[PDB]
């Protein structure tokens, strides 16, 4: 006859939450957190299969609003722009005759508050008309005064992404999938297990994505729902796709002592190529990985549709465009550019349009905004763009998809799909042939 | 051979018992190593709670008179009832993961009977043998 | 029978042993499962001296060499200065918080050859019958 | 005779061994007893780093079969290339400071069989022990 | 007419009257598992070994 049998340190999981940390070697909000090891460990585990859903993974909740603490934290001890909300005496600025720039920031003057709480100072700065709104020379208005007040980013600290490294504490287990094909969801014949995460970059972006990884075989199309176009898709490329955008602005930063104590970096005079900032993106670059994305789309439509690119519905600049951070910059792009094309049923480069702005909110979260400083000299970058957000818009061959975001949980949602948490129960029993002596 | 942690899980629950020291130690783990900050209190939370996990089932082996752990034997007879499968059924046919699916459905009902029957019974016994 | 936790709290010494282990869970309990805020390192600290509170005493018992707690003998003899009753004038006649009245003025007394008497002498002994 | 913690730091190893509970209590301690503050997570944090220190040995002594520590025997033979002395030479002859000097070089070496090698053995064979 | 020195370089605040600056014998104690040693040798040359620790 068999008998209860006590065993300990089961190999046997269930999945749940816990609280997670970071790690990350030894800028943006990092530093207090713990370095990682120089080996990251991992081990491929045989027979073992189970489900994923990306879904329902709330990795991607802490990460969001951890980051959203780590930004507010990284304002607080900077200077608060409270008085900078006045009456502004604003004028054309004369461009090049005749007018191609379209002029876009005002020559402002303003009595100001010095650090003589008494006596004012007259001073000017430029701004974005993107930034001022008229009210009722004429006069205008910072327009984030009309919501809440505004804080000046330390110019010390930067907005570089940084990789971050998640970890689980002791009996919890970070699995990840090796598997390259992926649904969203469902078992992976080929699962391993890791110490720790990859480095995963904060990139904050609507649209487009930029610098994440990449998907092996082909293109990868996930969505909680493809058949519901109240859902959205993510598509994850398998080539980088570059993108080179440019400022080119050798401006100056004119930073006026608006104390007491505390100072101001007001922007300064604009000298150089005055050209609109814009994107670089080579067109059979895009064309090619397009085609490829179509492919998939193809494969989940039919054999005999019409897959038809257009830009947004239009409304909020936010979602509107392609908003992204470079060197603290923040541009807006009209990607009507690259989203304009069609398919049927079976050098040369691109130029995109770009606006700066210098008040920008956050996360869709108002109460609150942020004003960038001025960054002094030109200002020019690249990336590589990884993936796309795409939204699903008479319903028996032609389809249209656009471009959306909003929602960044998205965005680390696109990366930590590869992931899930589980604890594991270190107690089990089972029936043996042993009976126990004294 | 070393397989690495959680090495045998994809194994015969047999063939896992060989290596169960390999997981055991990081169960606990240990290691690890402008005031409060994000991850201020997170490593420290999750620290504690890893504390806590671990104890909480390693106290139920105390009281389940074994101590020296991973495997101890009893004095409960398995009832019949709780999945009736033959040895080779079970350890040579299945790993621990499938095993839970089911037995995990009278895992209060057994620690009922691991809580207490013997710890109860083995003792009193001693004290007595203890007369002379 | 089962009484629920402290429920032999009201009898004498003899029959309360009867049921440690219902209180033993609890004892250590488990489970319990902006920033800051009030109770935000309220819950923090209790939860931690919980933690403390428990090992403080365990690692006694450690030393104690018994470890499968509840109960266990010793090779120390009671000294009749420490309240000379008869055991069924104890154990049959008088609960545990009555106990403590009286006996609670030798505890460190008492303490000092269960941290080491045995625990000094049962060892070298044994190094010494492992000569051979 | 009482020395003190650490009374006996400045003796030979088999000299030191007679006392090592002084110590032991005191590697745990216990005791210790507007809103933050300094010190107000520093405390918190030394406590805890305390508990974590402590219980990240003990589990090794959980695994490595003894539990009753302080000292215990095991089935591992010591391999001869880890310093070569004689026992004169070695336990009436060096402090436990001096010993750690040398030794310390195969610290990890020597944990491997520890953690293993009997661990392992001692189990299985007394299962099959039990099969009559 | 003249300035508050500190208002050139930054904020100023009062410190509070109540509130002392006296010195106040403070005592440092390790945690478990860390001992605070003392060397009672007289000589001392900033660093080397004590023979009376
Ligand atoms: C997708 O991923 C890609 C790949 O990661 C990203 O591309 C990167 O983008 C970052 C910006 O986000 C670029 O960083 C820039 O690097 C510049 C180059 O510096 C190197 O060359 C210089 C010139 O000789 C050397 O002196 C440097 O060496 C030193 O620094 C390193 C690192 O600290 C040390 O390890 C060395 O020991 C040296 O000390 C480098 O080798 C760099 O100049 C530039 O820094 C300026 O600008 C930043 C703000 O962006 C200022 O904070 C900083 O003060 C610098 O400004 C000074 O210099 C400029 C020069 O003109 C002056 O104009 C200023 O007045 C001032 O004096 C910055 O760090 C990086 O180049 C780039 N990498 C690649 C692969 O191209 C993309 O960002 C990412 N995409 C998205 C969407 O983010
Ligand atoms: C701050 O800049 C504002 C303009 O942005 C200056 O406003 C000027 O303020 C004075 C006082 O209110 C006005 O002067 C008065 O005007 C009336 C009519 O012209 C005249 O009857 C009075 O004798 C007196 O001069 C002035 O008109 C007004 N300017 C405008 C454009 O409205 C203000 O002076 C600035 N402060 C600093 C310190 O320079
Ligand atoms: C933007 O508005 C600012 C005022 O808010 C204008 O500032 C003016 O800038 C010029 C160039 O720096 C200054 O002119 C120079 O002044 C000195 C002394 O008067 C003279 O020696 C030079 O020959 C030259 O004229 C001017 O004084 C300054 N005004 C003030 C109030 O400081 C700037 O012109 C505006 N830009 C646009 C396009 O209107
Ligand atoms: C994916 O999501 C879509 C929409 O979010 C789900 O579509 C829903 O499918 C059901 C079944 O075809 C539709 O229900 C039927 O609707 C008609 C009219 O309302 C009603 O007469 C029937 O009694 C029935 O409820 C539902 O309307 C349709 N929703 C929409 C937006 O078209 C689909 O079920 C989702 N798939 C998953 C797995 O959940
Ligand atoms: C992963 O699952 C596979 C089955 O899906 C397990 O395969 C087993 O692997 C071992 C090693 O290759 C095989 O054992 C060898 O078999 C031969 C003949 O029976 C015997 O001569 C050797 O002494 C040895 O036992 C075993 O037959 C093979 N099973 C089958 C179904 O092919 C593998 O064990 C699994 N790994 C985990 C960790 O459980
Ligand atoms: C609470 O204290 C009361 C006394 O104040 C305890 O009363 C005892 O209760 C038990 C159960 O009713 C009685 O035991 C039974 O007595 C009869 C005759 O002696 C015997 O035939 C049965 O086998 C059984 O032992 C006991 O006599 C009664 N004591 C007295 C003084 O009446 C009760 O035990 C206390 N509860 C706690 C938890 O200690
Ligand atoms: C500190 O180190 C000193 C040596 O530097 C140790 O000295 C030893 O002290 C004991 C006690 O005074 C001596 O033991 C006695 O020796 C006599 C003759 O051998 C014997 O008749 C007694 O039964 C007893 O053993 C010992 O000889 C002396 N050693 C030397 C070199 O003089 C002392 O033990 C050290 N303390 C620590 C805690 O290790
Ligand atoms: C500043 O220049 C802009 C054009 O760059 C002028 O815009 C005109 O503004 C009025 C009022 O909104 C409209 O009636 C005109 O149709 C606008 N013109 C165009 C081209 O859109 C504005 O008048 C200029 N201000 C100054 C003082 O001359
Ligand atoms: C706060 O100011 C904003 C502009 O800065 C106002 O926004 C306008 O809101 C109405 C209603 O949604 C729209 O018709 C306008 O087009 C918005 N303007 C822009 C710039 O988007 C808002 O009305 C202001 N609130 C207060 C109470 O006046
Ligand atoms: C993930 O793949 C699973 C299959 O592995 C898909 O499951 C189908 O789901 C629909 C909706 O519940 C059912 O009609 C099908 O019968 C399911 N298939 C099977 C095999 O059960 C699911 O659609 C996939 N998701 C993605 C986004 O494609
Ligand atoms: C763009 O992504 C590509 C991957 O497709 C990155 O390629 C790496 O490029 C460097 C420089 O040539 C090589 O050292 C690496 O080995 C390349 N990786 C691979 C996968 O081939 C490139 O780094 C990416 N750029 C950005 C800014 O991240
Ligand atoms: C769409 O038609 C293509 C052929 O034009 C089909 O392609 C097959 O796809 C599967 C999956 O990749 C392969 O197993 C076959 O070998 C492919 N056939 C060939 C000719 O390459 C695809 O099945 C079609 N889809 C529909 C729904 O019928
Ligand atoms: C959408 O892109 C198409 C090209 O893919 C653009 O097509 C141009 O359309 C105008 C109007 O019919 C013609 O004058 C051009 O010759 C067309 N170009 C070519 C390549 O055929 C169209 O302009 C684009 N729309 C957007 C808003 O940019
Ligand atoms: C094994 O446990 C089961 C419950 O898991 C016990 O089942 C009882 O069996 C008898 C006989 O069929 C019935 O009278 C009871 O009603 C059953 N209980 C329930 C919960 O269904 C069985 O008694 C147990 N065997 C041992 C030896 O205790
Ligand atoms: C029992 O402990 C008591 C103290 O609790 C010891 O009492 C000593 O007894 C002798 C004899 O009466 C006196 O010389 C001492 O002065 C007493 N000590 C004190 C503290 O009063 C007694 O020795 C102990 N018995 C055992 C066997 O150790
Ligand atoms: C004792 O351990 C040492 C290593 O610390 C072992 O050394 C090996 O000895 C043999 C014979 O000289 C050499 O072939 C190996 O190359 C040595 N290893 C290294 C690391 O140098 C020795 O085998 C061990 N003895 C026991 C019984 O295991
Ligand atoms: C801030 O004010 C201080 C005086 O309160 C200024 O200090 C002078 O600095 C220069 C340069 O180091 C020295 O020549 C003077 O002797 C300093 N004065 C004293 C009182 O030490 C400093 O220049 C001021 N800064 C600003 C921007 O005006
Ligand atoms: C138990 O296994 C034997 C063979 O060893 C088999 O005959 C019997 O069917 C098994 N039990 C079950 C419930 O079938
Ligand atoms: C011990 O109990 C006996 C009866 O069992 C009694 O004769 C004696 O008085 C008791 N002890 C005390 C101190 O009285
Ligand atoms: C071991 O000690 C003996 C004396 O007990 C000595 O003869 C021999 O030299 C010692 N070992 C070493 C390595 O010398």
């Amino acid at each position: 006859n068999l008998w209860v049998t006590v065993y300990y340190g089961v190999p046997v999981w269930k999945d749940a939450e816990t609280t997670l940390f970071c790690a990350s070697d030894a800028v943006w909000a990092t530093h207090a957190c713990v370095p990682t090891d120089p080996n990251p460990q991992e081990i491929h585990l045989e027979n073992v299969t189970e489900e994923f859903n990306m879904w329902k993974n709330n990795m991607v909740e802490q990460m969001h609003t951890d980051i959203i603490s780590l930004w507010d934290q990284s304002l607080k001890p900077c200077v608060k722009l409270t008085p900078l909300c006045v009456t502004l005496q604003c004028t054309n600025v004369t461009n090049n005759i005749t007018d191609d720039m379209r002029g876009e920031l005002k020559n402002c003057s303003f009595n100001m508050t010095t650090e003589l709480r008494d006596k004012k100072q007259k001073v000017y700065s430029l701004f974005y008309r993107l930034d001022v709104v008229q009210i009722n020379n004429k006069e205008y208005r910072l327009i984030n005064c009309n919501t809440s007040a505004i804080t000046q980013a330390c110019p010390k600290v930067s907005f570089e992404p940084i990789p971050i490294h998640y970890c689980a504490p002791a009996g919890f287990a970070i699995l990840k999938c090796k598997d390259k094909k992926f649904n969203g969801t469902g078992p992976c014949p080929s699962v391993s297990t890791v110490q720790c995460t990859h480095g995963i970059k904060p990139v904050v972006s609507t649209q487009l994505l930029l610098n994440g990884s990449l998907a092996e075989e082909e293109v990868m199309i996930r969505s909680e729902n493809i058949t519901n176009n109240a859902k959205n898709i993510l598509v994850q490329f398998n080539t980088p796709v570059q993108i080179n955008c440019t400022r080119p602005n050798n401006n100056t930063r004119k930073s006026i002592r608006i104390g007491p104590g505390q100072a101001f970096y007001a922007t300064g005079d604009i000298i150089g190529d005055i050209r609109q900032a814009h994107c670089n993106v080579s067109k059979a670059t895009w064309n090619e990985t397009l085609g490829k994305v179509v492919k998939q789309l193809r494969k989940h439509f039919g054999n005999n549709t019409i897959i038809r690119f257009a830009n947004s519905s239009g409304g909020d600049l936010e979602v509107t465009t392609h908003s992204f951070n470079c060197g603290g910059e923040f541009f807006y792009c009209n990607t009507s550019g690259l989203f304009n094309s069609t398919w049927i049923s079976n050098n040369d480069s691109i130029t995109l349009p770009c606006r700066i702005k210098q008040i920008i909110n956050m996360w869709q979260r108002i109460g609150q905004a942020m004003y960038a400083p001025p960054i002094q000299g030109v200002i020019r970058c690249v990336s590589n763009i990884t993936g796309l957000i795409l939204t699903r818009d008479t319903n028996s061959t032609t389809e249209t998809f656009r471009p959306g975001g909003g929602d960044m949980r998205d965005n680390w949602r696109s990366e930590l799909y590869k992931y899930k948490v589980v604890k594991i129960e270190p107690l089990g029993v089972a029936p043996t042939r042993c009976k126990r002596r004294v | 051979v070393f397989l690495g942690f959680l090495g045998a899980a994809g194994s015969t629950m047999g063939a896992a018992s060989m290596t169960l020291t390999v997981q055991a130690r990081n169960l606990l783990s240990g290691i690890v190593q402008l005031k409060l900050t994000v991850w201020g209190i997170k490593q420290l939370q999750a620290r504690v709670l890893a504390v806590e996990r671990y104890l909480r089932d390693q106290q139920l082996l105390g009281i389940w008179g074994c101590s020296g752990k991973l495997i101890c034997c009893t004095n409960v007879p398995w009832n019949s009832s709780w999945s009736n499968r033959n040895l080779s059924e079970i350890w040579d046919n299945m790993t621990w993961l499938q095993w839970d699916k089911e037995i995990s459905n009278y895992t209060q009902i057994i620690y009922g009977l691991l809580e207490e029957s013997q710890n109860q019974q083995e003792k009193n016994e001693q004290d007595l043998l203890a007369l002379d």
